[PDB]
């Protein structure tokens, strides 16, 4: 007799995510030499923590200019891969395809006034619960560091990841309002002839930034 | 490479002659018995038919590749959309043996019916020309029969030839000979 | 090494699986990431 | 319980090129000796090599006569494997149901002039880029090489095998005309009492030809 | 997940000559003892060899009876194991079970006259090609034997296998009128006092006769 | 052997498969072949 | 050895697969390739 098996029921259906394989047709090819070929990259999130990408302020420009008015706050955005001021750049553009990240963001200030004019500015952390500062003087109590223009242009500030839940998602129900992660602001103290100057900044992966869950979900 | 030519000895020169250096080439793809390994298809006839290597067409991959070599010895393979209870007679039985069970007689089951059969027949090895056009009756592989045979292909397995003849490939009116290519 | 998740080696042979790779004589990225520098450039107090 | 298995989805139709076999019915059959039969041969491109085959010029004949006009050109003509030239020969006859090829392919020029005639005569490979040259002056400057007619007839020159993709097509679509492989002229430089003669010419495989991705393609 | 496997197409079918065996159903069963049956035969070629048997002649009987006249062939008959003169007998009644054959017959004549009586024989083999002879003087260029009557009374003489096809065919299709195979002729040369005396025949199988391709058709 | 040409044992046990033979306490027909006188039986020249 | 890319012996056995060859007592097209005279046949300089 034959080796007897059982047709089992509910299986072998065409999954699309299936880790088998085909089986082949035409074997036997040899493709040409690829030894060395210049530029790989093997992950995605490598090419994202190597190479930095502008924001989308106001306008349609990448930088922020010098107040000169009583106001102190350049510009202050939710801290989330789905807000506006991270509408256009690498890092958010891939992580609409994941469905939860987890690890720190950096965030890279470049001045880019003439020889005679100085500034100071301030970056701060505001998890949630209250409403974000408005002052620097209130804003103190956070996270927050500040910087010097001079010889060394770019300053590079990573804000934290402080969460309840151990990962968090990469997008924005509208059910939930309250910005569940926190916001981040920027705000300059004092400045130095700077009128009309501009600071570019910029935003790269962390050292540990993590994404997960992978979900192609009509961007394309 | 000045060498008398009236010689029949072969004489290839290579690209090194004025600097070249030769790349490796390797040749699996043109083997004799990796290419004829590949379902050729034949015009099938009504309820009776005869397993014969030179009914399918002599412009095929594996017609055209046959009608090559003038001596050849290979098992054999078909696949048949029969609609009945095709039986397989041995090469030499007389003709109103595929009418009995005894015989290997496969059942219908859809769609299709692959077999390997040996080879079969007198000779140490089958011949595509002969010089007694009408081959002798000696020939063949064998004959099917069912109530109605739909489709038929063959697939010589082991394939292995002797004393090649000449390939012919199409004569172009133009200088060239063009053509449509696959292109996205 | 992709969604294959199988721990018996495929039926059929390597080289009618997939096309063989031929040699002559993340790679780079990668060592893009790690040449990162990250200390302090001041002095630290 | 019997040994429980899935039967997958999508398998098992018959490829017309599968690597499985069959399984027997009959059995048990021993054949006619074949020990050392003569003249077997093993691969399609041996025979290649080893035996050359005539050109088709212009008429009907193989070889080409010699001019005693002001011309000089004999016969140019494209360096393809569907090229009228090479009609009816066995390596482009057997390079039709292969798709792509790449090596050198030699060629056998065979003077068969009486005792007291004497030629000399040039073949240069003009690549693609630049019409082909039209005089023997303007087509020094390719990979060209001269012979002269005596005691030994016959000389071979091996085309080179240029191009930017590692291998190259054995057909030639209609939307290219431009013979993206180049040409092979052959010129005639001088001639002493050769009226009339002949030059017969042959081809043959390479050292290195290699053919590949097979394709039974509309010819029988 | 089950085991995955794929239930290949154009497979599994009845055939009537499978190496496959059925599953059983009742099992445990021990039969009566068959130790040391008197008589057993492994194969059929063996009991052709053994024992042999009669042919056909003229009317019934299967002897030959000596010929007074100026005639001295006593009856020639076709090589073929569909012949008529072995229209009946085991070699050829199991030789139609099987399409081809290869070997040696060999025929045993047995001479029953009374104690008072000679006689002098000859058997001679004539290949294809040619008619068959019709006089013993015409056929002593032939693979031919003589015999003579004595004591001992059978003789028996096992005709050769020459062809040039490896393997002959066990039928005679109504194409070939030429008889492939040949003749085999027996002649009287001379006799003594021996007006209607009876020659019986026999055929057995040869020392290295092979059969083969089984193919049961149309007898039974 | 018969008509069994598989290389793996088969599933089922020698006793279910088929009847279990008994002993107590082709194998005549070769034996006679065997005997078969061949030599030559006079004195040949 | 033609389109056979299976790891695993087939389930038949070898006779019953196919014919069995008979000895008694590319081979000769490929020791023709290699006689190929391929040097140079006058003086280079």
């Amino acid at each position: 007799g034959i080796f007897p098996v059982a047709c089992s029921d509910g299986y072998g259906g065409l999954v699309t995510t299936d880790p088998k394989t085909a089986d082949p047709v035409y074997g036997k090819v040899f493709n040409p030499p690829r030894n060395m070929l210049p530029g790989r990259f093997t992950n995605l999130l490598d090419v994202a923590e190597a190479c930095p990408t502008f924001l989308h302020f106001d306008g349609d420009v990448p930088y922020v200019t010098t107040k000169t008015d009583s106001d102190r706050v350049l510009a202050q955005f939710d801290l989330s891969l789905a807000a506006k001021h991270m509408s256009n750049t690498f890092l958010a553009g891939l992580a609409q395809y994941y469905t939860q990240y987890s690890g720190t963001v950096n965030l890279h200030f470049m001045f880019t006034g003439p020889t005679d004019a100085k500034a100071r500015y301030m970056i701060a952390y505001a998890p949630p619960g209250m409403e974000p500062p408005k002052t620097p003087e209130a804003a103190a109590h956070c996270i927050h560091a500040e910087w010097d223009t001079g010889l060394n242009s770019k300053f590079t500030f990573s804000i934290p990841y402080l969460s309840a839940a151990d990962y968090a998602y990469t997008a924005s129900d509208a059910a939930e309002t309250t910005n569940v992660q926190g916001w981040v602001c920027l705000f300059q103290i004092t400045h130095g002839k700077a009128e009309g100057d501009a600071l570019v900044v910029l935003a790269s992966a962390g050292k540990d930034f993590e994404l997960r869950l992978p979900v192609d979900a009509r961007q394309q | 490479t000045t060498s008398t030519g009236e010689s029949a000895d072969p004489v290839t020169t290579t690209v090194e002659n004025y600097g070249g250096e030769t790349q490796v080439q390797r040749r699996h793809h043109t083997d004799v018995s990796f290419i004829l390994d590949r379902f050729v298809k034949v015009t099938p006839k009504d309820s009776i038919n005869v397993l014969d290597l030179m009914q399918t067409p002599s412009h095929t991959l594996v017609g055209a590749l046959l009608r090559t070599a003038t001596y050849y010895f290979a098992d054999l393979e078909v696949a048949v959309k029969h609609k009945g209870d095709l039986t397989w007679v041995p090469n030499g039985a007389p003709v109103a043996a595929l009418d009995n069970t005894t015989n290997p007689t496969a059942y219908h089951k859809a769609p299709l019916t692959r077999l390997a059969l040996p080879y079969t027949a007198p000779h140490r090895v089958l011949a595509t020309v002969y010089n007694g056009r009408p081959l002798p009756t000696s020939f063949n592989y064998g004959a099917i029969k069912a109530t109605r045979v739909i489709e038929l292909l063959y697939r010589m397995k082991r394939a292995e030839t002797y004393c090649p003849r000449p390939l012919l490939a199409v004569h172009p009116s133009a200088a060239r000979h063009k053509q449509k290519i696959v292109a996205p | 090494s992709g969604n294959t998740g199988s721990i018996i080696n495929n039926y059929y042979m390597q080289q009618y699986q997939n096309s063989m790779d031929t040699q002559l004589g993340n790679d780079w990225f990668s060592k893009l990431a790690s040449s990162a520098f990250s200390g302090l450039f001041g002095a630290l107090l």
